[PDB]
């Protein structure tokens, strides 16, 4: 891939 | 935590003063790209990055929910606001001086919180906003930031610089002083 | 002086011996204060402070949140480390050496990348360590760095000082060389 992935915030 | 590299995939803030957010990515403490909140655009901060896509929508919906949570938690903790740190200043060339060859005059402002700042550059006692940049605020393990403030120039005897910088956590403006 | 409320979210990875082993961490932080993580090796949420329990508890209670979150150290950070391994891990900026007494002698590294290096003081066929001092790395935020490590010295007549640099974008050591 040429597609940095992220780490999702969750709500409260 | 040891370990050979650390990225943060990535460094999501959001604060009320404003408010602002702001959305990077950081590979071994520095900077792969941010997304510029405002204008929905990933602005890549090395040139062999530009290569790769990331979608600046994905940073909205994570900002939103930061917004979300610090509302829930002002309450839950009794409004308890921010402290407010000493930055620690600090002024450097990027090479060693030769008069007539062209450097970079580099700001280091450290233990930044909150991450609201003013860094500004004079040029003999005058602010100049020419040749000026900065990096977005850089996090660190203990949860302040940094932040660096860069001056083009050309060093020369007659030429003398300050970083002046502003911050709640100071008395005054501090000014690191810079000479050739 | 304005109050401020800041609430910070950091998705951590943990790099050792390639992806060999990988640790994820992600942090909700308010203020300056860790709440909550998700620690891969633990393998649940974990509430750091009673601030953030309600956050935890919530959290782990969702099997599918869960289970994105045990996915998350291949989808997320083994995934990313493969673009590192073609940029950031291959980029290499080699150092510029140089000589400047201050006695005190200093020499600056400056403008390398990555940051892995070693600079070492000779004095004649010796190596000085009892009278040398050396800044840490200084991160020049544009995916460069520099470093300065300080000999002091007593010069005798003929003694000739060596400043050797290693660093993985180099063949072969640099050396430079200064007498009195």
């Amino acid at each position: 891939m040429a597609t940095p992935l992220l780490m999702q915030a969750l709500p409260m | 935590i040891v370990a050979d590299h650390v990225a943060s995939y990535g460094v999501n803030l959001y604060q009320s003063y404003g408010p602002s957010g702001q959305y990077t990515h950081e590979f071994d403490g520095d900077e792969q790209f941010y997304v510029d909140l405002g204008r929905k655009e990933t602005v890549w901060c090395l040139p062999v990055l530009r290569q790769f896509r990331f979608d600046p929508q994905f940073a909205l919906t994570n900002i939103a929910v930061l917004k979300h949570n610090l509302n829930s938690l002002i309450k839950r903790s009794n409004s308890t606001a921010a402290t407010n740190e000493v930055p620690e200043v600090t002024v450097f060339s990027k090479s060693p001086v030769t008069l007539g060859q062209p450097n970079i005059l580099i700001c280091l402002v450290d233990n930044i919180f909150p991450p609201v700042v003013n860094i500004t550059w004079l040029s003999n006692g005058h602010s100049v906003t020419e040749g000026v940049s900065e990096t977005s605020f850089l996090s660190k393990s203990d949860h302040s930031f940094f932040k660096i403030s860069y001056l083009t120039l050309l060093p020369s005897a007659e030429e003398s610089y300050d970083c002046k910088v502003e911050h709640w956590g100071l008395d005054k403006p501090l000014l690191k002083h810079w000479e050739p | 002086s304005p109050e401020d409320f800041v609430y910070q979210f950091k998705g951590m990875c943990y790099f050792t011996n390639g992806t060999e082993r990988v640790r994820l961490v992600s942090r909700s932080i308010y203020n300056r204060e860790e709440i909550v993580r998700f620690d891969s090796d633990v393998g649940e949420f974990r509430a750091v402070t009673l601030l953030g329990l309600p956050a935890a508890e919530y959290w782990n209670s969702q099997k599918d949140i869960l289970e994105r979150k045990r996915a998350a150290v291949d989808r997320v950070c083994r995934h990313n480390y493969q673009l590192e391994l073609r940029t950031t891990l291959q980029r290499r900026v080699e150092p510029t050496v140089t000589i400047s007494p201050s006695n005190l002698l200093v020499c600056s590294v400056t403008d390398f990348y990555p940051a892995q290096i070693k600079v070492r003081w000779f004095r004649n066929d010796q190596e000085e360590t009892a009278g040398v001092v050396s800044t840490p790395l200084i991160r020049n935020g544009d995916w460069t760095f520099q470093i300065l490590v300080m000999l002091e010295m007593t010069p005798q007549r003929g003694d000739v000082y060596t400043c050797h640099v290693e660093h993985p974008s180099l063949q072969s050591p640099i050396t430079v060389e200064w007498r009195a």
